[PDB]
């Protein structure tokens, strides 16, 4: 639940710590991420505003560089938004 | 207007029972729509936010009419009243397969809420009484507007402050 | 078995097979149903959080990993 | 467990679906909820599927559950 | 008892049900099997068959039948049999 706090910085590493804790205890973290990289996906393309938009991507890119476990099987849906952009 | 004031009065009167002729009416009322000058609309979306009230479900084949209808005329001159009322007597008349379409009407509430809060903000009081309507509705779309009602508590008035903090507390 | 009191679990888990798997698929109701404004009843009632488990979303991401390879073949 | 066990080997699978007539206490829209049991009351013309495919769908979907029960509709 | 109660249980015949072959029974060159013009004669394009027909109680129960056509209109026959026409 500190992955939605009020500084930027605090969502940044939260996400970091829940890629890492990705390979710890997988079987309560993974489909967690599966529904928070939905909420992103969704908030991305339905929101309309500039810097809405700026943390959306950029907590996409901590979040798929620090954990690799999600990354894969949703490379399509998580393109179908980015590309045409 | 007497062509469909003629038509509100015999539908309010008579009831559940002319229900078949919602196949001819309200493509008849969408041409009306298409080409009329903004001081009769007003008007039109006001009856039809009636014949809503009395005909719920039957609707049905015809809600992304309306909402394309709302959709390519939604501006500032619009009567914004006017449609948030359109929208809770749907919304009220449905109850329930409303999941489809819950975003479309969502951004609009964004629209509406950052648009104009003058005359003591009376649409956004409106507004924030029409959110909780929705009831368990938001159980899969509850990160955007919550977000937006968590900010407005501190960055505007003390008249629709309690009313933001209350919409918080229903949802 | 986690949502269920012990004495409640054994006289409807554990007993006979047909009534066991009948509210397993109970279980199941209880969520799905009330997304469409229908909440199911049991004669023994049972307690609200199974709709608000956690652990649904496992099952939720087994299918997405079912149904990907279902997509890719 | 005391090894007591309440068996079931019956069933009573009561269908009343008159497919073509409505009850006069609900409204309906033209288009409406008609499948049943994955078998489409369209597709049949009036009483091949009023009971003797829904039904048989039922109880062979049914014998998943526990195939030591017989059945009867 | 049972063949002569079940018989006046067809009024429609379903297409799939008697031949899967009327299915793909479609762009054929042959014309509707009523036209026929020596010189001028505009080409005559078989084009569907609607899936339900009908019967007729006349103790050697007809069919009615009905073709989709090129020119749009529909070509309204009935088949007979046990009958020399």
């Amino acid at each position: 639940m500190a992955l939605n706090d009020e500084i930027f910085g605090i969502q940044l590493e939260a996400i970091k710590i829940i890629g890492r804790l990705s390979s710890v205890n997988p079987a309560y973290v993974v489909p967690s991420l599966r529904k928070t990289l939905l909420e992103l996906l969704t908030q991305l393309k339905f929101s309309n505003m500039p810097k809405k938009k700026e943390e959306s991507a950029t907590l996409l890119c901590t979040l798929i560089n620090s954990s690799d476990e999600v990354a894969k099987p949703y490379i399509d849906p998580i393109l179908d938004v980015i590309l045409p952009k | 207007t007497a062509a469909i004031q003629a038509i509100m009065h015999i539908f309010q009167n008579l009831g559940l029972r002319c229900v078949s002729f919602l196949d001819q009416i309200i493509p008849g009322i969408i041409l009306v729509m298409r080409s009329c000058p903004p001081s009769q609309l007003d008007f039109y979306f006001q009856q039809l936010g009636s014949l809503i009230s009395i005909v719920k479900q039957h609707i049905r084949p015809h809600v992304e009419k309306i909402y394309g209808v709302i959709r390519e005329f939604f501006p500032i001159i619009k009567l914004q009243i006017t449609i948030i009322s359109v929208i809770e007597s749907i919304s009220k008349a449905l109850e329930g397969e409303f999941k489809r379409f819950v975003p479309e009407t969502l951004t609009f509430f964004l629209d509406i809420l950052e648009n104009d809060q003058s005359n003591k903000r009376i649409v956004p009081i409106r507004i924030l009484k029409s959110l909780v309507t929705f009831g368990p509705n938001l159980e899969d779309y509850s990160h955007l507007i919550m977000p937006i009602v968590v900010r407005m508590t501190e960055y505007s008035a003390g008249s629709l402050k309690k009313i933001s903090i209350i919409t918080l507390g229903r949802l | 078995w986690t949502s269920l009191p012990r004495p409640l679990f054994k006289k409807l888990f554990r007993h006979d097979l047909m009534i066991a798997a009948l509210f397993r698929n109970f279980l199941l109701a209880k969520r799905i149903m009330p997304w469409y404004n229908c909440h199911p009843v049991s004669d023994p009632e049972l307690p609200d959080s199974i709709t608000t488990h956690p652990m649904w979303k496992s099952w939720d991401l087994a299918m997405d990993e079912v149904l990907t390879k279902i997509v890719i073949d | 467990i005391m090894k007591d066990r309440q068996k079931t080997v019956s069933a009573a699978l009561l269908l009343c679906l008159n497919l073509g007539v409505d009850p006069p206490d609900v409204m309906k829209t033209h288009p409406c909820a008609r499948v049943e049991a994955w078998v489409d009351p369209l597709n049949f013309q009036d009483s091949k599927k009023a009971i003797e495919q829904i039904g048989k769908n039922l109880q062979a979907q049914y014998e998943t559950l526990s195939l030591r029960t017989r059945y009867k509709q | 008892r049972k063949i002569g109660k079940q018989l006046p249980q067809l009024q429609t015949l379903e297409l799939q049900h008697v031949s899967p072959k009327l299915l793909s029974a479609h762009d054929l060159e042959l014309a509707v099997p009523g036209t026929r013009a020596s010189g001028g004669k505009p080409i005559v394009k078989i084009s569907k068959f609607e899936p339900v027909f009908s019967v007729i109680s006349s103790k050697q129960r007809p069919r009615k039948f009905c073709i989709k056509g090129s020119d749009g209109k529909d070509y309204k026959y009935v088949l007979k049999g046990h009958e020399d026409i």
